[PDB]
């Protein structure tokens, strides 16, 4: 958390920094976007969001 | 092919009294879409506290779908007679995009009995069942409604517990009252809640027998089965097909207190699917102990455009179809729910 | 002489891009929120004339 890593998650894949926040969206759909088609959270394995 | 179980030993099937005017009713439940009734959420993600446009599959804005009512059958004292019907299973509808149904809208509410116009009784939820092929034809009298090669089927069991899909091929049997036999008005299915819905153990395969009586399941497939917790609250079921086989809808594992349908089944149904319809189903009840059971409303979708407006939590508690009205055009062109 | 004004014109973009044709709304319909942006700006100059 705080450095600037590659990513592929469940067949989406980038570059990004991920940090620990408050869960917002539904959960069963992982991954949460913004009006832009911009991935901005992500719902982890390990019960984090 | 996989085992699903043994054959009717029974050879007469029960009979059934097709009485169209006794369901034929009016009880408007239009598709509201200031609270989002009906709404398929985006099946790839989520958002949280926006609202944005979008293109899926949607029911109209004031549809009233079709209404659909299941009844207890003839008792005499202690003895149920025969079961109460209506003609759905002649009523064949094209499925051409899917469609979605609205369950036990009318619960915990005072309504009528079918058979008994005179009989108040509190309202109970039950669940639909469904017949849908890819080819459709006549029975043995020329009766619309026989569905041929490959045919799936989603029909409830368990007294509302379990719901089960299967290909297994329909075949009509041949015997008193049944489709290829003599004296054949319509194939329904039952249960008998005096002795299947025991509080110990619900019959699961109770339906599955009815449905056995007129049909043999031969050369069948997949026979899943999806478990159901009982409550009297309200709920939503889509059923949609792509290339990837015959996707099912619910909102009872995601959004129970809300509406929105998330998939929880895929089926390996690779034939398209052009025809659908409703079984009927009547409950061999007391006739001193019969209960009211809710309608559903069945309502297509169609590829729209929406405006759906996501909150915190991400779930979609008001829409706005674009295409219903100036208003809805404006809101839409804005991408708001205020519009100066 | 001294111009003040131009004439106020609206087009309705979706009927002169299709003219009622149903074919083309749908093929219209994924090109989005052009015909809203005309719209929008057509109307904005109206209200500062």
């Amino acid at each position: 958390l705080g450095n600037c890593v590659e990513y592929s998650l469940y067949g989406v894949s980038g570059r990004g920094v991920f940090q620990n926040c408050t869960a917002v969206g539904v959960r069963q759909q992982r991954f949460v976007y913004d009006a832009y088609q911009n991935l901005v959270g992500y719902y982890s394995d390990d019960g984090n969001y | 092919t996989v085992d699903v179980g043994p054959d009717s030993v029974k050879s007469a099937c029960i009979e059934v009294d097709i009485q169209q005017t006794f369901f034929d009713k009016t009880w408007p439940r239009p598709i509201d879409v200031s609270k989002a009734d009906g709404i398929i959420y985006p099946q790839g993600r989520t958002y949280s506290n926006i609202t944005i446009t979008y293109q899926g599959l949607f029911p109209y804005q004031g549809d009233h779908g079709d209404m659909y009512v299941y009844s207890a059958g003839h008792a005499t004292g202690t003895t149920p007679q025969k079961l109460f019907v209506a003609n759905y299973s002649q009523d064949v509808k094209q499925f051409a995009n899917g469609f979605v149904v609205r369950i036990g809208a009318a619960a915990n509410s005072t309504g009528t009995v079918i058979i008994s116009p005179s009989t108040s009784a509190t309202i109970r939820k039950i669940y639909p069942a469904f017949m849908l092929g890819s080819s459709v034809g006549n029975f043995s009298d020329g009766k619309m409604g026989r569905f041929f090669n490959h045919t799936l089927v989603l029909l409830p069991d368990g007294c509302g517990t379990l719901l089960r899909a299967f290909y297994c091929i329909l075949e009509p049997r041949s015997g008193n009252h049944c489709p290829a036999g003599n004296s054949y008005t319509s194939f329904a299915t039952y249960h008998t809640p005096a002795t299947d819905c025991s509080d110990g153990n619900y019959n699961r395969n109770a339906s599955l027998n009815s449905f056995k009586e007129y049909f043999n399941l031969r050369n069948c497939t997949f026979m899943y089965t999806y478990n159901i917790t009982e409550d009297e609250i309200l709920e939503w079921f889509g059923i949609t097909q792509t290339a990837q086989g015959v996707h099912l809808f619910s909102s009872r594992y995601v959004d129970l207190y809300g509406g929105n349908m998330f998939q929880f089944a895929t089926l390996p149904v690779y034939d398209t699917i052009k025809y659908y319809s409703i079984i009927p189903h009547s409950i061999r009840s007391i006739q001193s102990d019969r209960k009211a059971w809710a309608a559903f409303y069945v309502y297509k979708l169609q590829p729209l455009t929406f405006l759906l407006d996501f909150s915190v939590d991400g779930y979609i508690r008001r829409a706005i179809d674009c295409g219903f009205n100036d208003l809805s055009q404006l809101h839409c062109s804005y991408e708001s729910f205020d519009v100066e | 002489y001294i111009q003040t004004t131009i004439q106020k014109v609206t087009v309705d973009c979706k009927q002169y891009v299709c003219n009622g044709f149903q074919k083309c709304e749908q093929l219209l319909r994924e090109y989005g929120q052009f015909c809203s942006k005309i719209n929008q700006a057509l109307h904005g100059a109206n209200l500062r004339q």
